[PDB]
């Protein structure tokens, strides 16, 4: 995964849990 | 006034969406890269995922598939998946040749493209607008910046406001 996408994925998935 | 860099990009996307008076679902920044083509020798501009900020507000088989994909993504990285969430997620793998598609047309011509209403999306002849509309969007916007294209989407019909454009102007780089 490109860093730009992985970074966004991380933030997206984490915000998902709330 | 201060030339922004990548390190504040996420903060500026968040600032755009959280401070906006209208109900925007998400913002995306499409960043520039270049693809050199050996056969023609051309160095073409390609827009790809820079970053994004999803604010937000389907059949069983579809939900199981979406939840499955989130699980797999959770794994690599380290209940319902809505249509707009899914659109935002899927957007991460898209890219656009300069001049092609909603972000590509915006960038090539340094344009503001403001598509407000389901009919504006489905009548645009633009694949990304059509995809947004299928996933429940009713407004999609692409604004060209010095470094790429800012995209906004909403499930509401939103007219272009001065205040929104003022915020965008203060949060990205322009020539």
């Amino acid at each position: 995964l490109p860093i730009a996408r992985r970074a966004s994925l991380h933030r997206f998935l984490e915000k998902r849990k709330d | 006034q201060p030339q922004f860099n990548e390190d504040t990009l996420q903060q500026r996307l968040q600032a755009l969406i959280e401070s906006a008076g209208e109900n925007w679902t998400y913002a995306i920044f499409w960043q520039i890269s270049h693809d050199f083509d050996s056969s023609t020798g051309d160095n073409t501009v390609i827009l790809g995922w820079g970053d994004g900020y999803y604010k937000g507000e389907t059949n069983t088989a579809e939900q199981e598939h979406r939840k499955r994909v989130i699980r797999e993504l959770n794994s690599l990285i380290s209940e319902e998946v809505t249509d707009t969430e899914w659109f935002f997620l899927v957007s991460m793998t898209q890219s656009f040749v300069n001049g092609v598609g909603l972000p590509g047309e915006s960038f090539l011509n340094s344009r503001v493209i403001w598509l407000s209403g389901s009919g504006a999306l489905t009548g645009s002849g633009c694949e990304r607008a059509g995809q947004g509309q299928i996933y429940g969007l009713k407004t999609m916007v692409c604004i060209a910046t010095q470094n790429g294209v800012v995209e906004l989407g909403s499930s509401e019909v939103i007219s272009q406001s001065s205040d929104l454009m003022h915020k965008v102007n203060n949060l990205f780089n322009f020539n």
